[PDB]
């Protein structure tokens, strides 16, 4: 099961309300949700994927997502599916995200070398490390074809 | 394509689904099925890169701006 997206010049707000619609979760909005976001998968994501991806797109504008457990029928169980969400202020230029398979290498072992690459390349550009051995990586066009060509070639090397 | 005058901003597409529609500078989610609130329009389909009209007992074409 997979998320594609594509926004352009999207309000905060609108963009929030539908990554909650897609993921079927009620997300609740702290006061002043404001700003604008952009963004296209040019891969599909799995549910984790994508709200790493929210979590992200979020991040770069300053604000968290803090999940909370509501026990809304007193049973003493709350279920994965029914977890809350609350949101609060804590060409090469396009924002898209992509995930990288790495076939022959554990991906952790090329952190160092990303860790590097992230730094000089500056805010809004992030990776995150799958347990299933895959990089998923979320900044400028021209960054994350810079960041997946330095994973493929370190993987076939 | 349709002739409403309204702006695809965003498509998230997937088994649930959704398209953020702009009117009147106005922005505003959508899920298949709904109506339009600015016309009499229902959102028939939401696909990867456009949504689907029925507007006037028509199918038309909304893609992104
Ligand atoms: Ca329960
Ligand atoms: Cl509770």
């Amino acid at each position: 099961a997979t998320f594609t997206a594509n926004f352009k010049d999207t309000d905060l707000k609108s963009f929030i309300e539908t990554v909650g619609a897609n993921l079927n979760k009620t997300i609740i909005m702290g006061p002043g949700v404001q700003g604008k976001v952009s963004i296209r998968t040019m891969t599909p994501l799995n549910e984790r994927q994508y709200y790493q991806l929210f979590l992200n797109l979020l991040e770069a504008q300053g604000y968290a997502v803090v999940p909370m457990y509501i026990d809304t029928n007193n049973d003493g169980y709350i279920e994965g599916d029914e977890l809350v969400l609350k949101v609060v202020k804590s060409a090469g230029d396009e924002m898209v995200t992509k995930v990288v398979p790495v076939r022959n290498v554990s991906v952790r072992e090329l952190a160092p070398i990303l860790r590097q690459m992230i730094d000089s390349a500056g805010s809004g550009n992030v990776v995150n490390y799958d347990p299933s051995n895959v990089i998923m990586l979320t900044g400028r066009a021209s960054v994350v074809e810079r960041l997946t060509e330095v994973i493929q070639r370190v993987d076939h090397a | 394509e349709t002739r409403l005058n309204v702006v695809l901003r965003g498509i998230a597409f997937g088994a649930r689904p959704g398209a953020v529609i702009e009117e009147g500078g106005k922005q505003q989610v959508y899920l298949q099925g709904e109506r339009l609130d600015s016309h009499n329009a229902v959102i028939e389909e939401i696909n990867r890169d456009h949504v689907m009209l029925r507007y006037q007992g028509k199918i038309e074409r909304l893609s992104l701006a």
